[PDB]
RNA sequence: AAUUGAAGAGUUUGAUCAUGGCUCAGAUUGAACGCUGGCGGCAGGCCUAACACAUGCAAGUCGAACGGUAACAGGAAGAAGCUUGCUUCUUUGCUGACGAGUGGCGGACGGGUGAGUAAUGUCUGGGAAACUGCCUGAUGGAGGGGGAUAACUACUGGAAACGGUAGCUAAUACCGCAUAACGUCGCAAGACCAAAGAGGGGGACCUUCGGGCCUCUUGCCAUCGGAUGUGCCCAGAUGGGAUUAGCUAGUAGGUGGGGUAACGGCUCACCUAGGCGACGAUCCCUAGCUGGUCUGAGAGGAUGACCAGCCACACUGGAACUGAGACACGGUCCAGACUCCUACGGGAGGCAGCAGUGGGGAAUAUUGCACAAUGGGCGCAAGCCUGAUGCAGCCAUGCCGCGUGUAUGAAGAAGGCCUUCGGGUUGUAAAGUACUUUCAGCGGGGAGGAAGGGAGUAAAGUUAAUACCUUUGCUCAUUGACGUUACCCGCAGAAGAAGCACCGGCUAACUCCGUGCCAGCAGCCGCGGUAAUACGGAGGGUGCAAGCGUUAAUCGGAAUUACUGGGCGUAAAGCGCACGCAGGCGGUUUGUUAAGUCAGAUGUGAAAUCCCCGGGCUCAACCUGGGAACUGCAUCUGAUACUGGCAA
């Protein structure tokens, strides 16, 4: 229901990093990116265009730490949105609690920011939400419990939150330790290098 | 006897009690006449719980229908307006 | 008024009453073409007025043998 | 079966009895009319009619005939009467 | 706001293009099987043998209808150990109550199953010749008598089941008598038709001093309405077969008699000789139907498990009785097959109610708890009953959610596998280090489903009455099966928690070793006869994930039945050629109609489901409010261009 394995694997599958272990240092040192995937990793794979709109899928999910048939959902309901169904794909998966959580800089990656939420760190509107899942409307204020509050991670997640953007969509304020989801995200307001039309393309065969 | 009764229509732990006219010899969640409202004991403390047409209800009283004591209860407690 | 239904007479010979072929013109329901359909009625009359290869109004009461439901009330068009 | 279907068993057959004791009176009653009739008399068949009507409108109150079958019957004589008078 | 909606590929050939079949990639399921399996929420769970059923429950209730007392607990009276003050025993239905019985109501609902039924069914829309317990409105009546019969007692038959005979008693049981309409018959005149009391309380009066009498509540009867439910009719629609073309004598119609609640060949007598049928009758095979479900861009195609409406059935075949309603699942009668008891004379039974067995099968669950809620029956009510229902148990059967940690970590450790022996890869993976405690485990706290019901008051109404009863407030104890509930808090420690398929192409993902046309694989193309990316293992990777594969089944792809949306010179496909009936289509102008067509309105198209905008469960699944939709049918109002009818 997890992934659970080797992250820098998955970041190396994909020959782009995936922010999956954003943590302490800079830009990987160790990975061998972009170098062996596997044992012939050093090859060349010349992708089919199954291939090519499959691993665009893989990219997006092992991004969001999302499953296939919880994706397949989003896919569904973005779908039935008014609206561009690659762009309210992404607004599906950026209201995700664990995602906001990472985005104010509560958490160093989307792991740690979904144990944050797993483990009841987190209130939204004054209610705990236990759930990796919620999907954060507008206008809502998301913050750490008093326990949890002023624990190391946190405090070291914050100080790697000024190494980002600083996401235009959110009120990130890290003194209070308290944030403000306030509109959804501009398909230009995020990444600029995922190809959802793939994605679309890739359910709607 | 027709009767203005409630029949149960929630989840399990979770009911939704919909109030309706139907011939009282039907099964509960059966065939109905016409329903006339709801009745939902939870609902949150927000706005309703419950409401009621209170014409069609005064209608079917008008008709010779007879009143479960729950309705009885809900018209009891929703009385003109409250 | 009445609801009724117009039609021709079909055979004749039964002692005061009478059969009619209604002419309904429908559409078909998976290819659009409008068809000729009929509907062949038992139809009383007392005294016998019409004949065969008549057109006559007919409307509906209360039953009067085994099928015949149906009872007339204007011959027109006779003209052999 | 043991219940209180056997209860339902002796009174219908009780009032099986009952109501074919009656039954079978008021269609004597209906067959002298008519058995009147069955020679030209218009008297003799008036005062048989007249014999049968209290016991028939009766068994239709009593609730074993239902009022209309009543009705039919005297109906139907009256009309066998004026057929012959 | 409520339709944002459509993908191809492999294989005929030396190669090509076309035709064309086969096959694959998707979604789905009441699924089964194989491997694996942590938690929860919501649903689902005999698809086969409508096979046979052990055992327990599934329909009872009312003494405020009646005679009554079998118990239980009191009351009165008597007698006794007598502690002259408490026990024991006895007569009394005197009382709260109540076994059995009469009687009223319910057992026609609820619950099950899908055998039969291809149209006495279902769906949609009209209709007329109807009945309707309980419920409601109105108008009135509710007077006066009689004979019984259970229970009970006494005998008595029978192994039992079950009876018989003789007496006794009651009623809201039953029967007359009176009364009689805006009721039935009759054109009228007239004729005729019913009933039942019980309970609470009480000032005065009368008491045969039991109670009359007054008042209230409730019940009875009659008629007319209403509502609900049901019966009947018509039209259209709802499988396959023409290698099934004739079927039909109560058959088709008429008149009259009978019958039903009601029309009707429903039935009978007589008369006529019809009726149905290629727009598919009749026969045969199959089948419960629908709202819907699955698939589809759609049109369609398949299907009709759960949920809800209708029908049919209740061991098998038939019949009626009681009743408002049945031709009756837990009623009666007969017959039959099976099973059982027997004293051999005869008796008894019916899970397709809920659990459960045996069998059948690839396959499908507990002989649970409660009436707390909702509903039903009975009752004035209290309450009693309820295997409906609420819940719980078992099962990854589905859908949905969460977890198996998180960050750091290069000595790129060891070991495995490959190696052009340089190294590469497993791999930040592990170990190390630093944090976190979801869920499971342990201990505390703790909503909500609970509204009613009971007992006292106060006021109002009624009344002769400050009683009784009804209604409204107020107060007082209370009413939860689930349930060590949902949820909240605290504890200890990463501690209890990852498989399954695949890797030649289609199709994401590659090498080594073993085997050598073998063993074996395979959905199609096809691999394997010594260096196999296809077999078996390993390392590595890919896809999914408490699941994953295989199998079965449906739709898609399949424009390979083409209405949307195909073809026929040579690929399959133009009758050998004509004439012609039914059928289909029909030049041109004007007038009328308005059937098709179009526009609007009204009634209906059940609710749920799908869709849209919201709301509640921490979210989701789920539940839910409002709308849209249900593409239809009928009627009315119009328009008259096109098509049709009519006239020229």
């Amino acid at each position: 229901a997890r992934y659970l394995g080797p992250k820098l694997k998955l970041s190396r599958r994909e020959g782009t990093d995936l922010f999956l272990k954003s943590g302490v240092r800079a830009i990987d040192t160790k990975c061998k990116i972009e170098q062996a995937p596997g044992q012939h990793g050093a090859r060349k794979p010349r992708l089919s265009d199954y291939g090519v709109q499959l691993r665009e899928k893989q990219k997006v999910r092992r991004i969001y730490g999302v499953l296939e048939r919880q994706f397949r959902n989003y896919y569904k309901e973005a779908a039935r949105l008014k609206g561009n169904t690659g762009e309210n794909l992404l607004a599906l998966l950026e209201g995700r609690l664990d995602n906001v959580v990472y985005r104010m800089g509560f958490g160093a990656t989307r792991a740690e920011a979904r144990q944050l939420v797993s483990h009841k760190a987190i209130m939204v509107n004054g209610r705990v939400v236990n759930i990796a899942s919620y999907q954060v409307s507008p206008n809502d204020v998301v913050s750490i419990r008093e326990k949890a509050k002023k624990q190391s991670r946190v405090k070291a997640a914050l100080e790697l939150a000024e190494q980002r953007e600083k996401p235009t969509w959110l009120e990130v304020d890290a003194g209070k330790m308290e944030g403000t989801f306030k509109r959804k995200p501009e398909r230009s307001d995020l990444s600029a290098d995922i190809n959802e039309h793939l994605i679309v393309e890739l359910y709607s065969k | 006897m027709v009767t203005i009764r409630l029949a149960r229509h929630g989840a399990k732990k979770r009911p939704f009690y919909q109030v309706v006219v139907a011939d009282s010899r039907n099964a509960r969640n059966g065939r109905f006449i016409e329903r006339v409202g709801f009745f939902n004991p939870i609902a949150s403390e927000k706005e309703e719980g419950t409401r009621l047409d209170l014409d069609r209800i005064a209608h079917w009283v008008g008709q010779g229908a007879t009143i479960s004591d729950r309705v009885a209860a809900l018209i009891k407690e929703v009385n003109k307006a409250a | 008024k009445i609801r009724t239904l117009q039609g021709r007479v079909v055979s004749d010979k039964m002692e005061k009453s009478i059969v009619v072929a209604i002419e309904r013109f429908v559409k078909h329901p998976i290819y659009g073409k409008f068809i000729k359909r009929t509907t062949k009625l038992h139809v009383h009359d007392e005294n016998n007025e019409c004949g065969i290869g008549d057109v006559v109004e007919i409307r509906e009461c209360r039953p009067l043998s085994k099928t015949k439901s149906w009872t007339l009330v204007r011959v027109v068009e006779k003209a052999v | 079966n043991i219940k209180s279907a056997k209860k339902r068993a002796i009174q219908s057959e009780k009032a099986r009895k009952h109501n074919a004791s009656r039954r079978s009176m008021m269609r004597t009653f209906i067959k002298k009319v008519y058995a009147a009739i069955e020679a030209g008399d218009k008297a003799a068949a008036q005062k048989a009619f007249n014999e049968m009507q209290p016991i028939v409108d009766r068994q239709a109150a009593k609730g074993l005939i239902h009022k209309n079958k009543a009705a039919r019957h005297k109906a139907n004589l009256t009309a066998q009467i004026n057929k012959l008078a």
